[PDB]
């Protein structure tokens, strides 16, 4: 299906504080508006939204992981 | 052979801390900047040129 | 020694980087495009970063995609090399601040040697000798403006302070179109390096490049190696650079380099840098400042035995020079040529894929590249693939191994810039040594019927 | 200088010859054989000769059909090289006779010094440490063969006069096979090199070969470059060069140098040739003496800066020494790596053809070879398919940009030994340097359960 | 068809003697047993003689031309 990447580098965080829930998980399908993760670049948490509405099939990444530019992240089927 | 290799992933962690007030955003365009520049830059974002709130003093 | 350092460029001197901090023992990581994925230095290297996409502005120079490579691998350093973010003064604060340390001078002056201007101005102030002109940028007072280019003598020469590459320079023959001169090249400035300044010095029009390598670490310590000549140009682009330069006796060479050495220790110069200069009649007048490591930096490696990059790399780890001025020494004679994408006569960009590739190899001989079979050229870059030298006992032998190596070297798919360095090698004048700038300008030749 | 010569070898010294060549300006005649057609010296050449078929006897050692070349194209000299017609002492005095010039040694000192223990006897006349042992060719006397061997002291080695390559030697542990060894090994040396001379020597059990180099002009003027050291070997073969040899102060230097030179100028010898030693507890004993141009010169070329090809054949020009011995200076650590088409465990040859191939270039690193994409390996000569250095200023840099070219290096389509390479590369004691001859040998190891 | 080559290297030379009819000529064909031409080595001239009967087609190669081994000389149809 489709493939959502990170558009910038910078450490991957799930869940926006070091204690919080993750702002998506497997099976829940997201919309296209909705953060799937946080890619913090300076202490400047940012976030990712989806596009294309679609199950969760997915999360090739961990938190904690780095990501590079186009680094792929989810799966949308 | 080098020429084809494994293309590994990153080890986590490895970790670098960054001070956390010398990087600030601009939301209209989305560009990191850097505080002082924009600072100097009287908060005026010179990636799109938007400008944003500044101290009344 | 740096724990760590990322290599913030592409290509030959990112290869060339990665040999030299696989040689100290300095892990690697590269940091690439997404069209760069498949580049030489990237697969040797420990740890790969892309940062962005093709162009240049979205992914090389994307300061904050860079900064963050380096903070999440936990370099303590980065090398920017030559291009890209090589003079960006603002992005040397940036990597100051942030927390890692800028390979390289201190992001002050970058800023004081970037503006041509107060380069110029502080190297007066310093005692090295410069070319006539305006002493300060040009303003509105067009009377003023005459007054001087009447003063040092026409034609001049418009150059703007933040230009570069080559680019943004224009010849006034006459205060005709001087204002309208002045106003396109202030315009062309603005649209690609975003800065306006334009200054007025006076046209020499028979000189000799030269540039002296000087290295100093920052700490009351300034070192001058081996000398240079660039003269052979192409639109005022380098082809062909020898290293030491004929006729330079060493009462000059060591005449010139006390002054460098002494203005690299008044500026607290860091890093290697080089002082361009241009040569007449057994004169010296300053002309700009690379404080980056140049691309003919190898001319002075081979004759000099010392590696610059380790020099770089042992300064940013705070190491004094482990080099004096008397133990560095010139032994013989080298010669460089740059190897390009170009079509020969066009001047155009030809990429494309290299379906075969053979080094030179033999004695002497040094072979610095990414290229290699199956390597699609990006067309998105600069127009460089490799920086081939010939070192010799002396300039005939050098240039018979340039020759030979020539010979060799079979590069295909692409066409590439070799019949012009094989005609350039057995022209007369060059093999004498000694020509002015202008002469393989002169040589293109003009219109036939 | 000489108007053109001939290269009567093949491979990486025929084409390290025709650059050597090619920069003096000596036009170049290429003798192949019809297997060796699209060799790379051969088509860098200026003009092609066959002389036989794919066997070494039938054309490469066709003495005849190299004459014939040689005087059908104009010659007034010829390269031999090393191995083919190196040392044949016969082939030597027909150039001669026949109207050109034999680049090298004359006929008679290649006479007198290929017969070891004659080249051993002239060494002890002229004050060369000589090795205990028969001090002549072993007769039947069987009971004075076990005087010297009980004199010398066990264990003892048999080594044909005549032999060379590394073979025709056997290692006697006592008398009981003493006469049976000393049999085989004659009728070994019989069979292979013709000629059935064998001697006894001493064995050492803990050396460290060494070797010299030595320029003469053979008119009175011997000089001694810097020193080698081929500890590593596998079956005798040398695999990794060092040069100079770890803990050689410039004392035993200059000492042993000394009389060298002076032998060369008693041997009256012309054209550059290298004195084999064996050393220990500060001692030296010669063993061999291999009157040509070795395998691993270039590691002296890049340590002195002088470009041996390019003396034999100004000495072969009649010119005499252009260097003194002071002015020669030893200016660092080298290191060599040798390239070879054998099994990296069972060492038997593996030619094929090379589907992928690339240099490993980058400052230092000197590569040596005629291999390329698309070239079949003949599986009828030698495997060796390169020469591969790399230059430092201390043996650590050396070894670290050996490390790193070999990394980059590629040769796909035949095995090769750069595993065996790379794991030398990284062995501690290696790193440290100063091994004995055998630690290759004993790393080897021996039967596991 | 067939082609005879130098079984070694020396000066091509078709007539025997420095004023001298040539061995073979163009034309005339030739059997197996019969001089084709002389290549010259160290002053010792040497002679070729076929080995297959036919006619000879043409000759490859011009008397004071250097020949090597194998070199193609003469092809018999
Ligand atoms: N004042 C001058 N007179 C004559 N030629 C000049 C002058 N300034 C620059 N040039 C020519 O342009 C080349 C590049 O000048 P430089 O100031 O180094 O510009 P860039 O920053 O583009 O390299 C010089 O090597 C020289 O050939
Ligand atoms: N007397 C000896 N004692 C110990 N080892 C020896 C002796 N002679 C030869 N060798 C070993 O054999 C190697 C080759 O000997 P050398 O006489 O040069 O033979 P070759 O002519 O085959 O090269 C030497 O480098 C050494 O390692
Ligand atoms: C600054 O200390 C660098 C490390 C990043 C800290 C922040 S706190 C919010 C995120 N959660 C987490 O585990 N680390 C991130
Ligand atoms: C000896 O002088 C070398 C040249 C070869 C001479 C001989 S004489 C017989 C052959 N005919 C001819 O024209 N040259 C050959
Ligand atoms: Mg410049
Ligand atoms: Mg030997
Ligand atoms: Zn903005």
């Amino acid at each position: 299906g489709h493939i959502v990447r990170s558009p910038m580098v910078g450490t991957f965080y799930r869940t926006p504080s070091p204690d919080a829930k993750a702002f998506i998980e497997v099976g829940q399908k997201v919309n296209v508006g909705d953060t799937l993760c946080i890619v913090e670049a300076m202490k400047m948490m940012n976030q990712i939204e989806a596009d294309k509405s679609g199950t969760v099939k997915a999360i090739l990444v961990e938190s904690g992981q780095p990501v590079e530019f186009d680094e792929p992240l989810v799966v949308i089927e | 052979s080098w020429i084809e290799r494994i293309k590994s992933n990153i080890t986590p962690t490895r970790k670098a801390s960054i001070p956390e007030g010398v990087w600030t955003k601009c939301d209209s365009c989305g560009q990191v900047l850097y505080r002082a520049e924009l600072e100097r830059n009287l908060e005026v974002c010179p990636k799109c040129d938007h400008h944003m709130r500044m101290t009344a003093r | 020694m740096l724990d760590k350092i990322v290599i913030a460029n592409r290509g030959e001197i990112a290869l060339r980087i990665l040999r030299a901090c696989k040689e100290l023992g300095i892990k690697t990581v590269a940091v690439h495009s997404s069209a760069d994925r498949d580049l030489k230095h990237v697969l040797l290297a420990d740890e790969t970063v892309c940062i962005g996409p093709a162009p240049s502005v979205k992914s090389y120079l994307n300061i904050p995609a860079i900064i963050s490579a380096a903070e999440i691998t936990g370099a303590v350093a980065i090398h920017p090399g030559y291009g890209f973010l090589s003079e960006n003064a603002n992005f040397a604060e940036q990597v100051e601040r942030s927390g890692f340390i800028f390979i390289g001078p201190k992001a002050e002056t970058i800023r004081l040697m970037g503006d041509k201007v107060s380069a110029i101005a502080a190297m007066k102030k310093a005692g090295v000798p410069c070319v006539p002109g305006s002493d300060g940028p040009l303003g509105d007072d067009m009377d003023k403006n005459r007054a001087i280019a009447k003063r040092i003598g026409y034609p001049v020469i418009i150059k703007a302070s933040g230009g570069g590459g080559g680019r943004g320079m224009r010849v006034v023959r006459g205060d005709a179109e001087l204002a309208q001169s002045i106003s396109m090249t202030r315009a062309e400035a603005k649209a690609a390096f975003s800065n306006d300044m334009v200054y007025m010095e006076k046209y020499l029009e028979n000189p000799r490049h030269v540039e002296i390598q000087v290295l100093a670490d920052g700490q009351g310590n300034a070192i001058y190696l081996a000398e240079r000549d660039c003269s052979m140009q192409r639109r005022h682009q380098k082809v062909v650079e020898e290293a030491p330069a004929p006729g330079i006796t060493p009462e000059l060479r060591r005449y010139i380099g006390e002054r460098c050495a002494k203005a690299c220790v008044d500026i607290g110069y860091r890093g290697a840098g080089t002082f361009e200069f241009l040569f007449e009649n057994g004169e010296f007048y300053f002309i700009e400042m690379n404080t980056r490591i140049q691309v003919e930096h190898p001319v002075t490696e081979m004759i000099t035995g010392v590696d610059l990059i380790k020099e770089q790399l042992r300064i940013a780890a705070g190491q004094p020079l482990s080099i004096k001025q008397e133990e560095v020494h010139v032994r013989g004679h080298a010669v460089e040529c740059r190897i390009n994408a170009e079509d020969p006569n066009t001047f155009l960009p030809s990429p494309g894929k290299i379906t075969r590739f053979h080094a030179p190899g033999g004695f002497g001989v040094r072979w610095e590249s990414h290229i290699y079979a199956g390597y699609t050229v990006p067309p998105y870059y600069d127009s460089m693939i490799g920086k081939l030298i010939c070192y010799g006992e002396n300039r005939d032998v050098a240039i018979a191994r340039m020759k030979n190596a020539l010979q060799e070297l079979i590069i295909d798919g692409i066409k590439t810039n070799v019949d012009l360095q094989i005609r350039i090698m057995n022209d007369e004048n060059f093999q004498h040594g000694g020509t002015n700038i202008h002469y393989l300008e002169k040589k293109l030749g003009l219109q036939e019927k």
